[PDB]
């Protein structure tokens, strides 16, 4: 089976910026190559077909080339509606396969997190677990690291995060981590800390509390 | 007007069978091939397969052949996806899509979770403010998605991020909606997060504020 390889895996750029975008196949495919676009909950669309021909409704900004192993495709200048995921597709021999997609993301000026930490509820106590989350609200870029300590001892696999997509307004990303322990657990320790780390803070901000005190 | 229309979400258990469907309109379905796409979570696309519906010509890519039948039903313009039983890696967004060869028109795509876990609503526990400050609302321990939750029934939007939802190790989904506002607000304006669990027939309004002491 021919194997499509994209790069990069990502592309920040800002809006009115050239996009350049790469498919490699693992074979030659000749001209038989398609790009697609997709926006998170919606089906892909077809822009670019046999290389270099555009779709019917495909704006000109959009345009391709290569044949055989190589392949790119440009977006001249970038208008908002074209920061989604790219995908290119062989046409060539079966079976019918798939780059792993490049995603095409919003550059702006770095933005460091304004962090905030929750204790649990005393309702969640009650019935024997507890979760403590921290936020990180409105920075950019997407990359950023949170380390959970309870008593200075560095805390790993027990916390889950998720990250929002990028804000239509301002293109930041906000991301909430909660950890995870149980009602036991919690009650032995006093100081929680939440430490984030990102491009936008000089040193890593801490935001903590004590278990129980105001 | 051309369109493939697939058929709802679906919600299993591992060992279930499932038949999911797209139906072809605006053209003679018998002259098309149509193919079926699979997305996994946070992943890219994969080919599963083809049949032209005029003869139920079928090709598997070699991944899917014996993992699943693909067939059509040219009577009523539908081919469909079928699993006799379906594993929990099965979760996965399906699409159809009209392949043409002399893939212009895809289905809108079909959800589909398999899971051992069963119905639960959540429960919401508060994130307590302690000049902006940051509340919120945590809604653990629910299946299956989705939950919607908006603050003051719609009259706060701003400043609102509702986070998308992460599968603990248990099989049941957690989330965290926030908001910042002003500090000075905390005393005088109320904030109630609204949490609705449809699958589960959950409500649940949360009065958010500082903890006192």
């Amino acid at each position: 089976e021919i194997v499509l390889t994209q790069s990069p895996a990502t592309l920040s750029l800002s809006p009115g910026e050239r996009a350049t975008l790469s498919c490699r196949a693992s074979q030659s495919v000749s001209s038989y190559l398609a790009w697609y676009q997709q926006k998170p909950g919606q089906a892909p669309r077809l822009l670019i077909y046999d290389a270099s021909n555009r779709a019917t409704g495909i704006p000109a900004r959009f345009s391709g080339s290569g044949s055989g192993t190589d392949f790119t495709l440009t977006i001249s200048s970038l208008e908002p509606e074209d920061f989604a995921v790219y995908y290119c597709q062989q046409r060539s021999n079966w079976p019918l396969t798939f780059g792993q997609g490049t995603k095409v993301e919003i550059k702006r000026t770095v933005a460091a997190p304004s962090v905030f930490i929750f204790p649990p509820s005393d309702e969640q106590l009650k019935s024997g677990t507890a979760s403590v989350v921290c936020l990180l609200n409105n920075f950019y870029p997407r990359e950023a690291k949170v380390q959970w300590k309870v008593d200075n001892a560095l805390q790993s696999g027990n916390s889950q995060e998720s990250v929002t997509e990028q804000d239509s307004k301002d293109s930041t990303y906000s991301l909430s981590s909660t950890l995870t322990l149980s009602k036991a657990d919690y009650e032995k320790h006093k100081v929680y800390a939440c430490e984030v780390t990102h491009q936008g803070l000089s040193s890593p901000v801490t935001k903590s509390f004590n278990r129980g005190e105001c | 007007e051309v369109q493939l229309v697939q058929s709802g979400a679906e919600v299993k258990k591992p060992g279930e069978s499932l038949k999911i469907s797209c139906k072809g309109s605006g053209y003679s379905f018998t002259s098309y091939w149509i193919g079926w796409v699979r997305q996994m979570p946070g992943k890219g696309l994969e080919w599963m397969g083809i049949i032209y519906p005029g003869d139920s010509d079928t090709r598997y890519s070699p991944s899917f052949q014996g993992q699943v039948t693909i067939s059509a039903d040219k009577s009523i313009s539908t081919a469909y996806l079928q699993w006799s039983s379906l594993k929990a890696s099965d979760t996965a967004m399906y699409y159809c899509a009209r392949y043409d060869g002399i893939l212009d028109f895809w289905g809108q795509g079909t959800l589909v979770t398999v899971s051992s876990a069963s119905t639960k609503g959540p429960s919401v526990f508060p994130l307590a403010p302690s000049g902006t400050a940051a509340l919120g609302c945590l809604v653990k321990d629910y299946f299956p998605e989705p939950v919607t939750v908006s603050w003051n029934s719609g009259a706060l939007t701003s400043g609102v991020h509702t986070f998308p939802a992460v599968l603990q190790s248990s099989g049941l989904y957690s989330l965290s909606s926030v908001v910042t506002v002003p500090s000075s607000s905390l005393g005088t304006q109320t904030y109630i997060c609204n949490v609705n669990h449809k699958p589960s027939n959950t409500k649940v309004d949360k009065k958010v504020e500082p903890k006192s002491c």
